[PDB]
């Protein structure tokens, strides 16, 4: 699956 | 034995031309199983493997909210990045980002990884302990700070050793015949003529998986190397892979040669002998 | 009795353009080392007779070494260079395009494409070059010491980017960099 | 730091089908790939999803069905090639 949350640089 | 599920993300700004394009692609080893593409009529994360096909809504709903999320967070990084570098509007830029986790011959985790890069250049990767970062680049700490700080390497360290590996195993099962099985390399040999004195000898290897593999020439049991063209292991286009290693040989001496092939899908490594 | 192998207008043709090879009986063989060149086999016998091997719109495919013979002996090698395939690199004069009459200087063919080999040819009358490599590792920027100059002659240049893994495959030449010799 | 792509015009299987143009190790992504028969761009050009390596250089795959029968080649124009690099399918590379 997908990691979350994804963070902005 | 060992396996690995990992993701690829790539947003690429296109000034004027509306919003930047975003692409997400998933792999378990060398088998693609999901994808995203802001330009496709789908607007949803899509299945590319029979074994992921068998995942109910809960899955495809979630994966879309998350890719979407990813789809967005990068969209901004793209300009945020452009700031850190102060770059004009007229001119595209590419933000990449890959991450995945591997597992030893026991499916109990080997290692996790998470890297980022702006414009085909390493930007900030996650150190191997998965608690620290490596911001190779000056105003790349601006993100290193926001992260080593906000504690991402923390709850990200939880994903890699957690959910990541867990789902990697779930997939490994649902896709036993595809994922855990191999496709030995079908091989043959071509002999093109160069001239009166020389002639090339090429050793092929088609329709095989994993894409991992080695190919070498042994003239009289003396491996050759720098003088051996070696195309990158290329995608057959049907899940399998092909690769060939050719060598320029003295015309009338081919019999001396033997091709050597190694591949997880081969019990003993095969030693193809040009002239038996 | 090996013959003379040349080209017209000669080798180093900018892609898209045309070039022709030549030799010296009536028996004429031609071959590209390291890997056959199929275009040769397509030349009408109506040419081999005379020993003429034409190229309409030259492309990297051709690019490579070539020899001539017929049995006899192989002619001296002919280095066929295709140019203007890849994007152009930028030519700079470190640190001033302006040097005093009589002085060593420094040219710097910098490139935006990842490449590992460069050439520098004085355009000012035929072109005469010099090959070079990148001193940095992540960098694809080559350097050339030059001169010593003098006003008694115009030192103008252009450069090329190529990948060692296809040498007869060059980039477009850079904009002509004219030098300014004083005193 | 841009970079031309590694081109490979090859068939899924040998003469005894599908036509592949494999562009790899290239950067930026923005790329143009066309499959062509005797010179005419082929329609229905199918492709892989964009992806890349460790060094970040992308890699793609355009493929169409066909037969080893007429000329064949792959047209390609990146932002690294002034004009489209074409590549004829060598039955044997």
């Amino acid at each position: 699956i997908l990691k979350e949350p994804v963070h902005g640089v | 034995g060992s396996h690995s599920m990992r993701y690829f993300f790539t947003s690429v700004s296109r000034p004027g031309r509306g919003e930047p394009r975003f692409i997400a692609v998933g792999y378990v080893d060398d088998t693609q199983f999901v994808r995203f593409d802001s330009d496709a009529a789908s607007q949803r994360m899509e299945p590319r493997a029979p074994w992921i096909e068998q995942e109910g809504p809960e899955y495809w709903d979630g994966e879309t909210r998350k890719v979407k999320a990813h789809s967005q967070t990068h969209r901004v990084d793209l300009g945020t990045l452009r700031g850190y570098y102060n770059q004009s509007e007229a001119g595209s830029h590419t933000v990449q980002r890959m991450y995945g986790c591997d597992v030893g011959s026991d499916w109990r985790f080997l290692r996790g990884y998470h890297q980022y890069a702006y414009d085909g250049k390493d930007y900030i990767a996650l150190k191997e302990d998965l608690r620290s970062w490596t911001a190779a680049d000056m105003a790349a700490q601006t993100t290193k700070h926001k992260w080593e700080a906000a504690h991402v390497a923390e709850q990200l360290r939880a994903y890699l050793e957690g959910t990541c590996v867990e789902w990697l195993r779930r997939y490994l099962e649902n896709g036993k015949e595809t994922l855990q099985r191999t496709d030995a390399p079908k091989t043959h040999m071509t002999h093109h003529a160069v001239s009166d004195h020389e002639a090339t000898l090429r050793c092929w290897a088609l329709s095989f998986y994993p894409a991992e593999i080695t190919l070498t020439w042994q003239r009289d049991g003396e491996d050759q190397t720098q003088d051996t063209e070696l195309v990158e292991t290329r995608p057959a286009g049907d899940g399998t892979f092909q690769k060939w290693a050719a060598v320029v040989v003295p015309s009338g001496q081919e019999q001396r040669y033997t091709c050597h092939v190694q591949h997880e899908g081969l019990p003993k490594p095969l030693t193809l002998r040009w002239e038996p | 009795p090996k013959p003379t192998l040349w080209a017209e207008p000669g080798s180093v043709i900018t892609q898209g353009s045309p070039v022709t090879l030549r030799c010296q009986t009536q028996e004429y063989r031609l071959y590209r080392e390291k890997k056959t060149a199929p275009w040769i086999t397509r030349i009408p016998q109506e040419l081999v007779k005379k020993g003429q091997f034409p190229i309409p719109s030259i492309t990297w495919e051709h690019a490579g070494r070539y020899r001539c013979y017929y049995r006899s002996e192989s002619s001296d090698p002919l280095e066929l260079v295709v140019t203007g395939a890849y994007i152009k690199p930028t030519l700079s004069a470190q640190p001033s395009p302006v040097v005093n009459s009589g002085g060593n200087v420094t040219l710097q063919c910098d490139s935006q494409v990842a490449f590992d080999g460069f050439i520098l040819c004085k355009e000012g009358e035929h072109p005469q070059c010099l090959n070079s490599q990148p001193h940095a590792r992540g960098s694809s920027r080559a350097i050339f010491s030059v001169g010593p100059v003098s006003p008694s002659r115009r030192w103008w240049y252009r450069c090329y980017a190529y990948d060692s893994n296809s040498p007869y495959e060059w980039s477009l030449p850079s904009d002509l960099l004219e030098l300014l010799v004083l005193g | 730091i841009q970079r031309t792509p590694k081109i490979q015009v090859y068939s899924r299987h040998p003469a005894e089908n599908f036509l592949n143009c494999y562009v790899s190790g290239f950067h930026p992504s923005d790329i143009e790939v066309d499959l062509l028969k005797n010179g005419e761009r082929i329609e229905k050009v199918e492709h892989s999803d964009l992806s890349f390596s460790k060094d970040w250089s992308f890699y793609l795959l355009y493929y169409t069905e066909f037969t080893p029968t007429d000329e064949y080649a792959c047209r390609v124009n990146h932002v690294t090639l002034s004009q489209p690099k074409i590549v004829k399918w060598d039955r044997d590379m």
